[PDB]
């Protein structure tokens, strides 16, 4: 993929901040020193250094964020491979000045799907934190075999019988889970028009963000807006359920 | 009810030159007496002329009526007759015993299961008549809603998400009982009724129905009701009142076509009358006369002209409207002020009141005084 390689190279060059003011090199040193695996990057820096990269990141959030995270992992490996080996993936959060993407749940129209949005709102729902499995390990007493099965982020089959029908006992401890939560955010009553009912939107929080925001707090969520699918079925209505896959949650 | 050649019929008796008495006697024919109340209800039915000079001075063309009286006097009968005879007329009670309430709201209709905006009763009578029985037993919110409707001729809803303002240009005909179940003339009207001053200030006619012991009237009413009972048994199932269907045809035609203009009103007479009433009312510790009384007199004069389809208010129309307005205003006063204003303005209050009526009233007063002296 020439496009993905170019994106990753540009992102890595940006993160390679030694000739410049050394801001993001210091930020990576910070994240490694304090033992966290998520980086916060100001979009204004992307605009100042490469407008094309910033526009691509904002308008096509998913693949651009994947490339940015892979470049981040490569850079942290270069600065330190010992720490980089500890975490399977290095995540990224965004912030700054989102020109037209900065909206509220009311203004959040379908035009922003697959884009980067920095919404501001009042938190209404915070669901219980659940561990979503990402990698299961199953041990067969009969065959002495340990089988690992991955679970890609498709936001399904859980093996229980061996090849010749030997029961598999899942290895919870060796299995890998990521904590996950869903919150519902609402437009601030102050800025909402006085007449009609409040307009809200969902937000999905992965690890490092499951409890960053509590119910009834004014927050700013930066993330990707996409459509959820229905379950398997012959017939479907054109309707789609949309959520905001957060890349960063900040207290206003 | 869109007929033709009945314009000839309506005009045929419109020139009778005494149709006013006929129509005033053709209201609720099942109710004996209460002629003044019937006149007031006729004027309310025909209504005034709504006018909004420029767009900043909204003046209602309606004639709201309030019948306050001790029980057993057929007030609810008048309200039910108006319900029966006037199109777009709805009936509601201060209690919750009415099908539709005074206040707007939104909900899923119990039978249709559909989410609808239940507009208040006043709105349903947008261009008709709203009859309010038990006017003195409403809720706080009901009182607020009636106040809003009577003041600004519209209702503002912000219940669920519906920030709207829908207009209710209704004529309110209300019935009520005095505080304590009996009207005491020694107290002014505004204090022996469980209604705040702003509410009463928006009614154009106040009818004080009093049940005073009188052998002749008692015998007459007994004969009336007992004859009704006789004639409606299951086995057997000074002008001439108009038939009810023709009466409502006349009401429709007048209320839809003729729009009298008061280009012939004698401003001199009205101004002198108003100044005299102001001076007299303030000379005593009594409720004064205000501009809204002149407004109500104008509306009633226009309505009386509409009854006769004159298209131009005439001196007699103005005099009759003044008679009605002064009768209401005087009867709202306390006992002493009642006689004060009666004697001071007897000339105005006697318009179109022949000698026989006044003489009979005076003879009845004298004989009642004699009876009281006898039986004490
Ligand atoms: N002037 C009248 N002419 C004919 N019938 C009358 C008259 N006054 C009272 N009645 C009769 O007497 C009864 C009492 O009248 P009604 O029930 O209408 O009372 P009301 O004035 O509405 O009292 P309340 O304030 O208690 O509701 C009725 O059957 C009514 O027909
Ligand atoms: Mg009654």
């Amino acid at each position: 993929d020439v496009e993905l390689r170019e994106a990753q190279r540009d992102y890595l060059d940006f993160l390679d901040d030694e000739e410049d003011q050394g801001i993001y090199q210091s930020k990576v040193r910070e994240l490694i020193s304090d033992n966290q695996y998520r980086l916060i990057v100001n979009v204004n820096d992307l605009r100042r250094k490469n407008e094309k990269r910033a526009n691509r990141l904002l308008n096509n959030a998913f693949e651009e964020l994947v490339a940015f995270q892979r470049a981040l992992k490569d850079f942290v490996a270069s600065i330190d491979a010992t720490y980089a080996k500890q975490y399977e993936e290095f995540y990224v959060g965004l912030e700054g000045s989102f020109g037209s993407k900065h909206v509220s749940p009311r203004t959040l129209t379908s035009c922003f799907l697959s884009c980067v949005v920095c919404v501001e709102g009042i938190v209404t729902k915070c669901s219980l934190v659940r561990p979503k499995v990402v990698r299961s390990v199953h041990y067969c007493p009969a065959t002495k075999k340990t089988i690992e099965r991955r679970y890609s982020d498709l936001t399904s089959v859980y093996p229980t019988k061996d090849e010749e029908n030997n029961p598999l006992e899942t290895e919870y401890g060796l299995s890998v889970y990521k904590d996950h939560q869903t919150i519902t955010i609402q437009e601030m009553p102050e800025k909402a028009p006085a007449g009609q009912l409040p307009r809200s939107v969902d937000v999905i929080l992965d690890d490092d963000l499951v409890d960053k925001a509590k119910p009834g707090d004014r927050v700013q969520v930066v993330g990707t807006y996409r459509c959820l699918p229905g379950k398997k079925g012959g017939y479907t209505s054109g309707t789609f359920r949309t959520v905001l896959i957060a890349c960063n949650v900040k207290q206003m | 009810e869109l007929t033709d050649e009945d314009v000839k019929m309506i005009t045929s008796l419109s020139k009778d030159q005494q149709i006013g008495e006929k129509i005033f006697a053709s209201i609720a024919p099942s109710i004996y007496g209460h002629e003044d109340i019937k006149r007031g209800l006729a004027l309310a039915l025909f209504g005034g002329e709504p006018k909004n000079p420029g767009g900043k001075h909204k003046v209602r063309g309606d004639i709201n009526v309030l019948l306050c009286g001790d029980p057993g006097t057929a007030k609810s009968q008048f309200l039910k007759y108006i319900e029966k005879v006037s199109s777009r007329a709805i009936f509601t009670t201060g209690q919750g015993a009415s099908a539709v309430g005074l206040t707007a709201y939104v909900q899923r209709h119990p039978v249709s299961r559909e989410w609808t905006l239940e507009a208040g009763a006043l709105v349903l009578a947008d261009r008709g008549v709203c009859l309010i029985d038990e006017f003195d037993k409403m809720n706080d919110q009901d009182r607020t809603s009636i106040h809003e409707a009577m003041e600004q001729q519209s209702i503002s809803i912000s219940k669920a998400g519906i920030v709207t303002s829908l207009q209710a240009r209704c004529t309110v005909i209300a019935a009520a009982n005095p505080i304590g179940g009996r009207y005491d003339p020694s107290l002014t009207f505004s204090e022996n009724v469980d209604l705040t001053e702003p509410i009463i200030s928006r009614f154009d006619i106040l009818c004080v129905v009093r049940d005073t012991v009188d052998p002749v009237q008692d015998e007459m009413l007994a004969r009336f009701v007992v004859g009704s009972h006789v004639r409606h048994h299951p086995s057997n199932k000074g002008v001439e009142p108009l038939p009810q269907e023709v009466l409502k045809k006349y009401i429709i035609y007048a209320k839809e076509r003729v729009h009298p203009k008061l280009n012939q009103m004698d401003q001199d007479k009205v101004a002198k009358m108003y100044s005299d009433l102001r001076k007299e009312s303030m000379a005593t510790g009594s409720i004064p006369i205000t501009v809204r009384h002149i407004e109500s007199m104008i509306r009633m004069a226009e309505a009386h002209a509409r009854i006769h389809l004159r298209d131009y208010v005439i001196e007699d129309d103005v005099n009759m409207a003044i008679r009605v307005m002064l009768e209401s205003f005087i009867d709202t006063q306390k006992f002493s002020v009642m006689r004060s204003m009666r004697k001071t303005f007897a000339r105005y209050l006697s318009f179109r009141r022949d000698n026989n009526e006044l003489l009979l009233f005076i003879l009845k007063q004298l004989v009642a005084e004699q009876v009281t002296y006898q039986r004490n």
